[PDB]
């Protein structure tokens, strides 16, 4: 590339992941698509492991609530940094909520097609989508 | 204002699971009493069968029921009464916030628009009646008992019942949106019929209480106007014009809602068609959604990332850091203020001068400056000529106005003193 | 969707009017050179009232430039403006700034100062027709109404126990004579306005209070001496 | 339609690396040839096209090109720490005449560790590293760090041309001028230079 | 009730005022002097007191008043002297409180005619302290030296029962005034910062302000967003509307 | 918005900073949504993007003491007045008679509705004097403590 | 000058705005030579 | 302009601005100079044409 790459941080795929699901799941229709940064976090804490997610913010967490603030302020700064990148728009006077936009699809390339997830990552590496950690 | 007054109330309320359905049983049994008094031997009864359904026993049965009745009666929800003759020797009753908390739950469900239309037709009756006898007219103590105890109790009461329906409706509207999303988790491509169909009665249902709405909202506001009207056939009805003022508004935000509540649901309800158009078109077996679920839950036994572009940013030159002066000013601080006092020499003089002049106007004489002034500067040194001349002029001008000059003619410059001193004025005649 | 918003429009320009119209009489026939009397004209303009009216009965009937690509929403609006009404003759002014302008309520509404001038009854306020004094006076009176604006509106976020501040200036007051003066005091203090004034000479020698600096150059600097002044000695 | 010399501008092969480089905020030079000739023959073009992005094209007295950022920059803009200017004027103050017979073009990094030391302040060298810092190892050490990686971003900036290999030692080129302060008639380049960093 | 009241103004280190107090009256307070006696600096001084938006405040001389100048200077540098300068107002509240707002001004070294201003507030201090005395220090005979805002605060935290803040934006600094009945319109956006501005700089000129009476419907009627909503509801229709006709 | 800034003023005037005036207000709009005291609506033109309404059971609370414990006899009379003509009204339209819609619409959705929000309101007004009652009882026992 | 300074050397001319006839007419005077 | 930046007195924005237009006259000297100049360099390109 003539232009630099980056690639985002595994918390930013948790976010990105939880945000495609958010879009998908028809259980907070009643949101109709603006979303409050905590309900993200509580939908996140309900799929992934939380104290094992936890262990990436602070390597020395066990639950202190100290570390649970942190973990809610680090998942308020990757989506910023998300919002940057167009998978998410804040509301035209509010940046305490916010409308998803069909671009957190890519989250879901990994799984969009019916095949071993070993192969279809190796696929998407070989075509520069992916790289791991 | 109102948070002292809150604070100072002190306030709240806590009802556990026990305690709210005594509540609720005792609501029950007096809608079911006969003549709607409670004696506490059948509360007693009542706490012991809730007790009993809920399966726990922390004390007696008596000491549990004694302790939530003093609790409810302290935490303002029942009133007692001392009656030796009760069974158990007391009366309790339920107290208007505990009529309040039990209704919340327990009213009958009323989203019928029979009801609305009934409601509606009986306000329009007492409206039409009251402002009939305003109309017509009578004394104080008529136009009290004909528009102030009739028509605001009853418009208050009825159209705070409408409201209550709209807020019933609000109710269901939440409801079957949470009805929806439920079915949706459950049935996915199969439930696509069943959320167009609730959306559709949902629609219709809330057209038919617009429509009813504004069936009268327009003739009750020209009921309304005309009591306006009618109003001000005394002094003292200074209170039926706020009713005249207040009941305006609620009916007409009533009217507001019933539109704004469909212009919400109709955005709502387009979200769900697209969320069907969007969400289940490209996953209308759902594969893809539990994939992606076990994905997050299986993350990080395959952690990876995507890659984005992240071209740099161009480094810019900061500008100088600006430094501010710093030299520790010193100086004398003032002393105390000094006074100075204005010389009144000039109000005296004009004083003098409005007297001496005021003779003319009161004789209607022709005043000449020439001669006037000539002979007033005699009695001055030089120096202070010209501070008296002027006062003069400005004293001699407010006295009528000169004929002459509207003649074309010009006036010749007099002169009023030696060294020199000149003056130009026609004869001042019409005073 | 166009019937409601032009019935909201009319809703509120009603409001306004009368708001306005019942604060009219909080004034009480300032007396500033020939000028007699301060009013503030508010009228629905008619060039609107027609506009409004079409807007809420006949729609339709224009969909054709409301419907058009080219246009925008405040482009059709200001292009419905030009089609009725047409002799307005608005200026170079673009079509979609002047839409935007129509997009606001009070824009609907003249609002205007009008003067008791002499005898010729009340005539619009133009500063091409009004003395230095007149014109000082006017807008004196109307900036004390629009403070009184102002308190009344935030009367409600306020507590009850306080009351604003009230404070205005007049630099160059010499350009006012006695009888204006006087005028502005007893106005000033009906309403419980503060005034700083400055002129050379001491234009209120028996009035409030009064200071006098002189500026000495000293020691190749500056420093400014205030003495106080009273009325009488 | 596009101006045509605009489009022979643009389509020319060398153009993408050098509109990444600008776009990165590097400064073209007369020691790149190609570039810099591009960039004489084309400026009269390129300097529209990146108005276009409220970005200003500029050609410097030296003669070197870079872009100036407005405020409604289009490039997402950024700004030099404080130690990244200084820096920029000790190596704008070390482009000096004798510094011919000293370093014949190549300095290395002692260099300017040293007359960074010895040159600035204490009080600004601890609001590089830390306030409460006062003359230790760990403080000079995470100075002498952050010295290497202000020089790297100046790399790449194309201030100074590093000598190809891990070790630090670099020459500096003419752009960097841009730090520099004007030039008047007599006076000293040193001494303008020193009461500049003063 | 009893309004609120402007007691005096304070001017430390100004152009030709070293630390003189104005003591302001109920109603009416005149300052004569010939030409150039400072009258208008005490006005500048006063506005800057209570409007610290640098952006607004342009002294431009009474001639050409609103005529564009293009001197690029405010006017407010050269009526400050070289270190620090002080403009406070003490204010009696409707709650008989007495508060002393202020700022501290400094010019800006260069060639640039910059200043920086920091607003600050002092609350509960006793009616004997005199302002032009809280904000200097006796330092040798009779000869008194002004103290920045840092020894200020040291100053008054040692005393018992005052209250000092420092805002580190006009908009709170505006707010706390508003909340102590100084202000008479809450001045949240940037916009009524600018209507206010505009009202006192006519003032100050007096007379009719173009721009005032320009805009007299937004000086006087109030915003109000149900029409502004409704014509939202409107632009939707009509977008719908073409969609589906395209 | 205008919730924010109530639950703003309410958290000033009671002096309490448990956390930021953001987190607390969030936490308590919520608990009152899930405890049947506000009703939500999705509206993004709204300022703050939502829109909020008492619910019933928040009605209910609100006026529990909000209300005007009405005592005046006045009231009574005119509740009674308005139950005297809704009622006969009601009565004429069943004896006249009618097909099973204007039986419907004469006796069910009027008759039924405005009876019984006007008993209930009746009843409402004699619980007002209950605690009316019991407040001067309180009056009188503390009364007799001081004198 | 509205009637705020005297100059004393040169020609004065006051002047006063009155109605007669129901006209509006200024009345003027004039001084010349003090000093 | 004059007259009436007289009459309202003040540094007048316009005469400020043109101070070198109406302070300074206008001399036909130098415009016919540069007349002579111009018809020398006409004559100087057509020979060289
Ligand atoms: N920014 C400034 N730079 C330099 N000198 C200034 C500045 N502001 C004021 N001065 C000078 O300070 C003195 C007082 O000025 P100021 O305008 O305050 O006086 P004043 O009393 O209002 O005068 P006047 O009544 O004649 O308008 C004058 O010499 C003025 O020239
Ligand atoms: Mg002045």
């Amino acid at each position: 590339t003539l232009i630099p790459r980056s690639v985002l941080s595994e918390l930013d795929m948790m976010v990105g992941k939880i945000l495609c699901y958010l879009y998908l799941s028809p259980e907070r229709l009643a949101n109709q698509g603006i979303f409050t940064s905590q309900e993200l976090y509580e939908e996140l804490i309900s799929l992934a492991d939380e104290g094992k997610l936890m262990k990436f913010v602070n390597q020395r967490s066990s639950g202190s609530d100290l570390d649970k603030q942190k973990l809610q302020e680090k998942v308020r700064t990757t989506l910023n940094r998300l919002r940057r990148l167009g998978m998410v728009y804040f509301l035209p006077n509010n940046n305490n909520k916010f409308t998803i936009t069909e671009a957190v699809f890519r989250f879901g390339a990994d799984v969009r097609s019916g095949d071993d997830p070993r192969e279809i990552q190796l696929r998407m590496i070989r075509d520069g989508e992916a790289m791991p950690v | 204002e109102l948070v002292s007054w809150a604070r100072k109330n002190d306030f709240s309320i806590s009802l556990p699971v026990e305690r709210l359905a005594f509540l609720m049983a005792i609501a029950v049994l007096n809608s079911e009493r006969l003549d709607g008094e409670m004696s506490e031997g059948e509360l007693i009864d009542a706490f012991r069968e809730v007790c009993k359904g809920f399966e726990q026993t922390a004390e007696s049965v008596a000491v549990r029921a004694n302790n939530a009745i003093n609790d409810m009666v302290r935490q303002k929800l029942l009133n007692r009464f001392t009656s030796e003759l009760a069974d158990g020797n007391a009366i309790y009753r339920l107290t208007p916030l505990g009529i309040s908390i039990s209704d919340y739950y327990i009213r009958q469900r009323e989203f019928s628009t029979l009801r609305l239309s009934m409601q509606l037709s009986i306000v329009a009756n007492e409206l039409h009646r009251a402002a009939e006898a305003a109309e017509e007219g009578g004394d104080e103590f008529h136009w009290h008992r004909n528009v102030f105890a009739p028509l605001k109790y009853s418009v208050a009461e009825i159209f705070d019942s409408i409201d209550m329906s709209q807020r019933l409706m609000d109710e269901q509207q939440n409801f079957v949106k949470e009805d929806i999303a439920a079915l949706l988790n459950q049935d996915w491509q199969a439930a696509i019929a069943n959320c167009e169909q609730l959306l559709s009665e949902t629609s219709g249902t809330l057209r038919e209480l617009q429509d009813t709405l504004e069936a009268a909202g327009d003739k009750l506001q020209a009921n309304l106007l005309r009591i306006q009207d009618a109003n001000m056939g005394s002094g003292g009805s200074e209170l039926v014009d706020k009713l005249v003022f207040d009941l305006q508004s609620k009916l007409d935000r009533i009217i507001s809602w019933g539109q704004q509540a469909i212009d919400l649901w109709i955005g709502y309800d387009r979200h769900v068609h697209k969320f069907i158009r969007t969400a289940i078109d490209m996953d209308k077996n759902r594969i893809f959604s539990q994939r992606l679920r076990q994905s997050v839950q299986h993350y990080f036994d395959n952690p990876w990332t995507l890659t984005v572009a992240n071209a740099e940013r161009l480094l810019d030159m900061r500008d100088e850091e600006l430094a501010l002066r710093n030299e520790e000013v010193t100086g004398e601080l003032p002393l105390e203020l000094e006074y100075e006092e204005f010389s009144e020499i000039n109000d005296q003089l004009a004083a003098m001068i409005e007297k001496a002049l005021l003779v003319y106007q009161q004789e209607q004489r022709p005043l000449d400056l020439g001669a006037v002034l000539r002979d007033y500067l005699a009695q001055h040194p030089l120096p202070r000529h010209f501070d008296v001349a002027r006062i003069l002029v400005d004293q001699a001008v407010r006295l009528g106005v000169a004929e002459a000059d509207f003649s074309g003619l010009p006036a010749e410059w007099l002169a009023i003193n030696d060294y020199g001193a000149k003056v130009q004025a026609h004869v001042i005649d019409t005073y | 969707s166009s019937k409601s918003v032009a019935n909201i429009i009319r809703k509120t320009i009603q409001r306004e009017q009368n708001r306005i119209r019942m604060l009219n009489q909080g004034l009480q026939a300032v007396s500033f050179g020939q000028v007699r009397g301060v009013r503030l004209n508010v009228n629905v303009r008619e060039s609107h009232a027609i506009l409004l009216d079409v807007l809420s009965e006949q729609q339709e009937q224009h969909q054709d430039l409301f419907n058009s690509q080219r246009l925008t929403f405040s482009e059709a609006m200001a292009k419905l403006y030009q089609r009725l009404n047409p002799q307005v003759d608005m200026g170079q002014r673009l079509p979609q700034t002047i839409g935007e302008e129509l997009l606001d309520y009070r824009n609907y509404l003249e609002l205007d100062v009008e003067v008791n001038r002499g005898s010729d009854g009340w005539l619009k306020a133009e500063s091409g027709a009004l003395s230095t004094g007149e014109a000082i006076g006017t807008g004196m009176s109307i900036l004390v109404m629009v403070v009184q604006s102002w308190e009344e509106e935030s009367r409600r976020l306020r507590g009850k126990d306080i009351s604003p501040c009230r404070l205005l200036f007049l630099d160059q007051a010499a350009r006012l004579d006695a009888k204006s003066i006087a005028t502005l005091f007893e106005l000033c203090e009906r309403l419980q306005m503060q005034l700083i004034i400055a002129a050379p000479e001491n234009i209120s020698p028996e009035k409030g209070t009064t200071y006098k600096l002189v500026r000495k150059v000293f020691k190749n600097h500056e420093h400014v001496h205030v003495v106080g002044l009273r009325g009488f000695g | 339609f596009m101006p045509v010399k605009l489009a022979q501008a643009l389509a020319n092969s060398l153009f993408p690396e050098l509109d990444s480089q600008l776009r990165a905020g590097r400064h073209i030079g007369i020691d790149d040839l190609d570039n810099h000739a591009f960039l004489m023959d084309f400026q009269e073009q390129l300097e529209e096209f990146y108005a276009r992005y409220n970005v200003e094209l500029i050609r410097a007295p030296e003669g070197f090109f870079y872009l100036r950022p407005r405020s409604t920059t289009l490039i997402p803009r950024s700004v030099l720490s404080e130690l990244d200017m200084m820096v920029g004027k000790i190596l704008c103050y070390l482009y000096l005449s004798p510094e011919r017979l000293a370093n014949q073009g190549i300095f290395t990094s002692q260099e300017l560790y040293e007359e960074l030391i010895s040159l600035a302040d204490e009080g600004k060298l601890m609001k590089f590293v830390n306030q409460r810092s006062s003359g230790s190892d760990l403080d000079k050490q995470k100075l002498q760090e952050k010295v290497r990686t202000t020089l790297n971003r100046l790399r790449r900036l194309g201030m100074v041309y590093f000598l190809p290999n891990n070790n630090n030692k670099f020459t500096i080129t003419e752009a960097v001028f841009r730090f520099g302060a004007d030039v008047r008639s007599g006076d000293d380049p040193r001494e303008i230079q020193l009461r500049m960093i003063r | 009730i009893e309004r609120g009241k402007f007691r005096s103004l304070t001017l430390v280190n100004w152009n030709g005022f070293f630390a003189r107090t104005f003591d302001l009256d109920e109603l009416v307070t005149t300052l004569s002097g010939g030409n150039g006696a400072g009258k208008s600096t005490t006005m500048a001084a006063f506005v800057t007191a209570l409007i610290p938006d640098l952006t607004l405040l342009h002294f431009r001389n009474t001639t050409e008043a609103g005529a564009t100048s293009g001197s690029r200077d405010k006017g407010l540098h050269g009526k400050l002297r070289a270190g620090v300068c002080y403009s406070t107002l003490d204010v009696i509240n409707s709650r008989h409180q007495r508060v002393v707002v202020g700022v501290r001004l400094q010019q800006v070294a260069g060639r640039d005619r910059k200043v920086d201003i920091k607003p600050f507030m002092i609350q509960g201090l006793p009616t004997a302290i005199q302002p032009t005395q809280l904000l200097t220090e006796n330092v040798g005979e009779r000869q008194a030296r002004v103290l920045p805002l840092n020894e200020l605060k040291d100053r008054l935290d040692e005393m018992e029962g005052v209250q000092f803040k420092q805002f580190n934006s006009i908009t709170d600094y505006h707010a706390q005034m508003f909340d102590l009945g100084v202000i008479p319109k809450r001045l949240r956006s940037a916009s009524d910062r600018s209507k206010f501005y505009r009202l006192i700089e006519a003032s100050l000129y007096g007379g009719i302000s173009s721009a005032i009476t320009r805009s007299l419907r937004d000086y006087l009627l109030p915003e109000n967003s149900g029409v502004r909503k409704a014509f939202q509801d409107m632009e939707a229709a009509l977008r719908e509307n073409r969609i589906t006709l395209e």
